[PDB]
C-alpha cells in the first residue's frame, strides 16, 4: 500500500510508502504528513504460524 | 503488431491475461552509480 | 431542462457478421481470441447475459470487447458461467469470479474425429490463459449432446466501442442532465481552468464523484457541479389568526 | 554490484485526477529502499 | 463511496446498466448500507450534543 500526495495544478509531489517504518505506517494511518506528539494504535500485531 | 545522460523506465505488470508496459523520462547526470 | 450528448467521431460499421458467421471454428484445446475494437457496432440483429443487461446494453458505451472461439459438447453449454464446479471446465475454459460480459448459444447442425480437449493437467487455471481425448458427437444422429457454438463477450478506460445514437450540441451555465461517453449524470457544466494530463481522462475530488470531464470532441475541460437544492421551510403566525404563511428557501441566492 | 532504490518506482495507478488530496492503493509498487 | 457489496459503488451506474428485476437487490443493498451509516452517525450526534 502506498499513499500519494497530490497538489493544485498537480502530478504526483510526494509520497511516502505505508510499510517501511513504524512513522512511515503512522503517517499511513493519520492521513496525514505532520503528527503532533502523543500515543496512536495504528493496526494489531499477529504470529504466522 | 508494428507501430511507430538520461534514465528512461519501463514497468512491466502482468493480471486478468493483461500485460500493462509504462514508460518515463528523466535527465540524470553521468556518474556510474544512480543518484537518488 | 434540455439534454446533451457527447459522443466521439463515428466510424464504420464494424463487421461483427463473419465472426458470427464463420465457416470454421477454431477448438478448445488451441483457444483463439478475435479482438474488436475502433466500432460503432448495432446489436439489434442479434441468451444468457451476467451484469449487463442486454436489453440497455445498446446505450452504454465500451472501451473494448473481445469475442471468444469456443466449441463444447451440447450439455456442457450449462458448464460456462463464473465460479463453475466443473473439472472439466477448470480444465479447458475458467471464466473468472467477477465477470461482465454474455454467453450465446448457437447451433452447428453440418458439422467428427477432428476436435479434441486437454483433460490431464498438473495444477488448476488462472483465467483467460493457455493427455488428449476425442471428442463424441462424431455420429451425426441426434442422441442430447448434438454439438454446440458458444461465443462469449468480455468488456475507467479509454473508450472507442460506443452505441449507435445520435449527438448534440453543448449548452453552458444551464444545468442539464448530460450523457459523456456512457457517464450519465445532472448538473451545470462550467467552463473553468483546472489542468489535465494530455492522456488524462476523468477528473474526481474526495468521494469518487465525477467533477471534471474532458470534452470527447472539441478537447476542452468541463466542471460539473448540483445544481441549486436544499430544504424549504414554512413560517406562519398559526393558523387562529391568519391562514397567509410565508416561506423561507435555504442558503440559495434566490434570484 | 549491490544498491539500493530510494523514492523511486511510482506510478499513476489509475485514470482520473485529484487535486490537493490523499488516496490510498494496494497494487503491485515498487517498496522503498529496495 | 462503498459498494457494499453490490456490483457497483454509483447508483447511477447501476441504473443504467440494469432493467427493473436484477437491478432492485443492488438497490436494496445500497439503501440498508446507506441507512445504517446514516443511523450510525445520528446517535453520534445525539451523545455529543
Ligand atoms: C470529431 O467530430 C467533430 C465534429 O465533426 C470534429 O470537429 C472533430 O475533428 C472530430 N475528431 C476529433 C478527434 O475530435
Ligand atoms: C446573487 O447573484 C447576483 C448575480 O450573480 C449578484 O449580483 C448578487 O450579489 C448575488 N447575491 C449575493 C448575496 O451574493
Amino acid at each position: 500500500t502506498f499513499m500519494l500526495k497530490y497538489d493544485e495544478n498537480g502530478t504526483i509531489t510526494d509520497a511516502v510508502d505505508c510499510s517501511q517504518n513504524p512513522l512511515a505506517e503512522l503517517k499511513c494511518s493519520v492521513k496525514s504528513f505532520e503528527i503532533d506528539k502523543g500515543i496512536y494504535q495504528t493496526s494489531n500485531f499477529r504470529v504466522v504460524p | 503488431y508494428i507501430s511507430d545522460k538520461h534514465l528512461r523506465e519501463f514497468v512491466f505488470k502482468n493480471k486478468d491475461g493483461f500485460l500493462y508496459v509504462y514508460k518515463g523520462y528523466q535527465p540524470i547526470d553521468v556518474v556510474r552509480d544512480l543518484p537518488s | 431542462s434540455g439534454d446533451v450528448v457527447r459522443f466521439p467521431n463515428i466510424t464504420n460499421l464494424c463487421p461483427f457478421g463473419e465472426v458470427f458467421n464463420a465457416t470454421k471454428f477454431p477448438s478448445v484445446y488451441a483457444w483463439e481470441r478475435k479482438k474488436i475494437s475502433n466500432c460503432v457496432a448495432d446489436y439489434s440483429v442479434l441468451f444468457k447475459c451476467y451484469g449487463v443487461s442486454a436489453t440497455k446494453l445498446n446505450d452504454l458505451c465500451f472501451s473494448n470487447v473481445y469475442a471468444d472461439s469456443f466449441v463444447v459438447k451440447g450439455d456442457d453449454v450449462r458448464q460456462i458461467a463464473p465460479c463453475q464446479t466443473g473439472v472439466i471446465a477448470d480444465y479447458n475454459y475458467k471464466l473468472p469470479d467477477d465477470f461482465m460480459g454474455c454467453v450465446l448459444a448457437w447451433n452447428t447442425r453440418n458439422i467428427n474425429y477432428n476436435y479434441k480437449y486437454r483433460y490431464l493437467r498438473h495444477g488448476k487455471l488462472r483465467p483467460f490463459e493457455r493427455p488428449l481425448n476425442d471428442y463424441g458427437f462424431y455420429t451425426t444422429t441426434g442422441i442430447g449432446y448434438q454439438p454446440y457454438r458458444v461465443v462469449v463477450l468480455s468488456f475507467n478506460a479509454p473508450a472507442t466501442v460506443c452505441g449507435p445514437k445520435l449527438s448534440t450540441d453543448l449548452i453552458k451555465n444551464q444545468c442539464v442532465n448530460f450523457n459523456f461517453n456512457g457517464l450519465t449524470g445532472t448538473g451545470v457544466l462550467t467552463p473553468s481552468s483546472k489542468r489535465f494530463q494530455p492522456f488524462q481522462q476523468f477528473g474526481r475530488d474526495v468521494s469518487d464523484f465525477t467533477d471534471s470531464v474532458r470534452d470527447p470532441k472539441t478537447s476542452e475541460i468541463l466542471d460539473i457541479s448540483p445544481c441549486s437544492f436544499g430544504g424549504v421551510s414554512v413560517i406562519t403566525p398559526g393558523t387562529n389568526a391568519s391562514s397567509e404563511v410565508a416561506v423561507l428557501y435555504q442558503d440559495v441566492n434566490c434570484t | 554490484t549491490q544498491h539500493t532504490s530510494s523514492m523511486r518506482g511510482v506510478y499513476y495507478p489509475d485514470e482520473i485526477f485529484r487535486s490537493d488530496t490523499l488516496y490510498l492503493t494496494q497494487d503491485l509498487f515498487l517498496p522503498f529502499y529496495s | 463511496s462503498s459498494n457494499f457489496g453490490a456490483i457497483s459503488s454509483v447508483l447511477n451506474d447501476i441504473l443504467s446498466r440494469l432493467d427493473k428485476c436484477e437491478a432492485e437487490v443492488q438497490i436494496d443493498r445500497l439503501i440498508t448500507g446507506r441507512l445504517q451509516s446514516l443511523q450510525t452517525y445520528v446517535t453520534q450526534q445525539l451523545i455529543r450534543a
